[PDB]
RNA sequence: GUGUAGUAUCUGUUCUUUUCAGUGUAACAACUGAAAUGACCUCGAGGCUC
RNA sequence: UUACUAAGUCUCAUGUACUACAU
């Protein structure tokens, strides 16, 4: 059952071993140095190797081994209404190929204007606050804001049928249009 | 049922106790816990050895496999019967020799370890390592380094340890204010062998029972 | 005392008595560490025990 | 008190460690493990001194000093608010979370962004149960980045119990 | 160098009705009795659920 | 830098000793 292999004694001061684990101590018995278990016969040794106990100690031993031009554009606010409530609509116009003739290197040129709702709680001056602003931004031109005293207007409920191209946010895809051919940004 | 659920909390029991840290969770089911806390926490009582509540019959010990068979007390080993009879896998002896070994040589002799008032031997314990420990706290003292650890350290003779330089900037050991070391507080010319320094004590009978003579009973 | 935490063994809970977080709850609670408070379970009782200390 | 020691040759023995460190300070105890999988020494020890003064002293003088078997000897010295927040916007960066919760309370660690169900959720660690109560009071069922977020306590069942205010108060103290 | 009966000890193997109540236990363990069926929600856990 | 603890019960096999009893 030993398959003719020679297992040297533990005290013989270590030829490569099949398993460098099972040894024979000062006595004739066979032992697993990791498991610290004594085994009478080579059959018992093979039961030990095929047993889950030895394997667990092998995994434990492996774990031990591992151990900006700012130019104000022109806005055109206008009180709108549909059905069934009231909403706001803004018409922002941009340059007429006047200065955009020097910059055309596909650097976010494909990116349309972006809007975000900002709380006045944070300002460069920090004096008064308590209302929101519908900020609109484009790379070269300067940012623009619109005060929204009303807690909620035109804040709709599942307008479209839940299609998921987040773009920037639900606000932008939900209610903005960018006439890039004429350079007119509508928001409502 | 009701008596089992009537039990006070162990922390409620701690307050009654002058030495609360001995009481343990199982003392809650003590049938007389207020009394058992007083007895167990009384001055000189020695708590029950804790090998109870284990089913291992007090010795399953893995350490028991590796215990030495026996070692003769060196005084008896002097008697040379070790060589006369080989116990490991006729020797004529003298009556005066053996008798003197027990009496003349071995009257004052006593085992080195023994144990103390409350020493109790738990399964995993082995006294021998603590014997070499106590003996070692005796022999080994700071300022001296054996030649073996010196060779492993690779420190040649006449050269100070590497912590003498960091000890020059940091200062003498807080634990050893009286320690002296060659080259710093102590004369480098007195550097000899394995001792690079020694503690200099700044401190500088009959016990009513002094026998003043020692006479053992003679066999002859 | 620990997050009303659950333990699956009594040996393990007996090991909780010496632990980083358990001692953090004690010491940060104002109940100083080590061996007098070992048998603690609820936060309340060891407070009067620490007043006894 | 107790010092860790490492990068030790298994041929270094217990008496050799003792004789080594007694040169530095008095040594109360030495725990020097002995492997039950290799029947030798795993090459790191623990030396408990009589106080953290001698401990720290030995840490200073001993570190990177003694050379044993050509290998150098190393010496090294040896509970907060958590809010679950659900339905976050995909445009919400972890740093943006940091900015949002800083105004309410100091964060002991950084938020943890994870996805349930698709559903963006995060764990936010506050140093104070009361500041956590502030971020809850103001930020519960609120619309940020055009998305309604829910702010409550994370499970442990959930944080915020009566003993939780009591002990978290103490950990603050 | 055998047979009858019987014993002890390794090792391998494996986890027995989900729960409740009683006995029991230092606590376990173990033993003794019964039995939900249906619907729903979030990530095997959870329900002042019906 | 890993801060020191695992087997138990059952089942069906193997390992090894042993106790009365007969040629």
């Amino acid at each position: 059952l030993s398959k003719g292999e020679n297992v040297p004694y533990t005290f013989q001061d270590e030829q490569v071993r099949s398993n460098p684990y099972i040894y024979k101590n000062h006595s004739g018995k066979l032992v697993c140095k990791l498991c610290n278990t004594m085994h009478m016969s080579w059959s018992s040794v093979e039961r030990h190797l095929g047993g889950k106990k030895h394997g667990l100690n092998v995994l434990r031993r492996g774990i031990s081994i591992e151990k900006x031009x700012x130019x104000x554009x022109x806005x055109x606010x206008x009180x709108x209404x549909x059905x069934g409530s009231v909403g706001l609509a803004i018409q922002v116009n941009y340059s007429s190929e006047v200065k955009e003739n020097s910059v055309d290197s596909d650097d976010k040129a494909k990116v349309p204007p972006l809007i975000r709702i900002v709380s006045g709680l944070e300002l460069s001056d920090t004096k008064q606050k308590g209302k929101k602003f519908l900020v609109i931004a484009y790379e070269p031109f300067e940012n623009i804001a619109i005060e929204l005293p009303p807690n909620e207007i035109l804040f709709s409920e599942n307008n479209d049928m839940d299609n998921n191209n987040d773009g920037v946010d639900e606000l932008n895809k939900k209610c903005t249009f960018w006439d890039a051919i004429s350079k007119l940004y509508y928001v409502q | 049922k009701r008596r089992k659920t009537e039990k006070p909390s162990l922390s409620q029991l701690k307050s009654q106790v002058p030495y609360p840290q001995i009481i343990e969770w199982y003392d809650c089911d003590a049938r007389y816990p207020g009394l058992l806390a007083s007895i167990k926490c009384t001055k000189n009582v020695i708590p029950v050895p804790s090998h109870w509540q284990s089913k291992k019959e007090y010795l399953s010990g893995r350490s028991l496999l590796g215990k030495r068979p026996f070692e003769l007390p060196d005084i008896i080993k002097k008697t040379n019967i070790e060589q006369m009879r080989s116990t490991l896998p006729a020797l004529d002896l003298d009556y005066k020799k053996l008798h003197d070994v027990f009496f003349k040589i071995g009257a004052n002799w006593k085992p080195d370890h023994l144990l103390c008032f409350g020493d109790v031997y738990y399964e995993n314990r082995n006294l021998f390592e603590e014997t070499n420990w106590k003996r070692m706290v005796d022999h080994k003292r700071p300022g001296r380094i054996s030649q073996e650890l010196r060779a492993i350290m690779n420190l040649p003779e006449g050269q100070l340890p590497p912590w003498c330089m960091k000890m020059k900037d940091i200062g003498l050991p807080t634990g050893y204010p009286d320690l002296k070391i060659a080259g710093l507080n102590w004369d480098i010319t007195n550097l000899k062998g394995d001792v690079y320094g020694k503690i200099i004590p700044n401190h500088h009978r009959n016990y009513f029972g002094a026998l003043i003579s020692f006479e053992t009973p003679e066999f002859e | 005392i620990c997050s009303n935490k659950v333990y699956n063994g009594r040996r393990t809970f007996e090991r909780h008595f010496n632990e980083e977080r358990h001692i953090y709850h004690l010491r940060c609670l104002g109940i100083e560490p080590s061996s007098v408070f070992k048998g603690i379970t609820k936060i309340k009782e060891a407070q009067e025990l620490w007043k006894n200390m | 008190n107790t010092v860790y020691v490492g990068n030790i040759d298994p041929r270094i023995t217990k008496e050799q460690l003792y004789e080594l460190f007694i040169q530095i300070n008095p040594v109360l105890r030495i725990k020097y493990p002995k492997d039950k999988v290799l029947q030798a020494y795993q090459g790191y020890a623990f030396i408990e001194f009589y106080n953290q003064g001698d401990a720290q002293y030995a840490i200073k003088i001993m570190n990177n000093t003694v050379r044993l078997y050509d290998r150098l000897i190393k010496v090294r010295q040896v509970p907060i608010a958590k809010l679950f927040i659900k339905n976050l916007a995909d445009s919400i960066d972890s740093d943006q979370l940091v900015k949002i919760f800083n105004k309410f309370g100091k964060l002991i660690r950084e938020p943890e962004i994870f996805y349930l169900s698709k559903l963006k959720c995060a764990y936010v660690y506050f140093e104070d149960f009361e500041k956590a109560d502030l971020a809850i009071k103001s930020l519960n069922n609120q619309l940020v980045a055009n998305n309604r977020i829910t702010v409550d306590y994370a499970f442990k069942n959930g944080k915020g119990n009566a003993k939780y205010g009591d002990d978290v108060d103490r950990l603050l103290n």
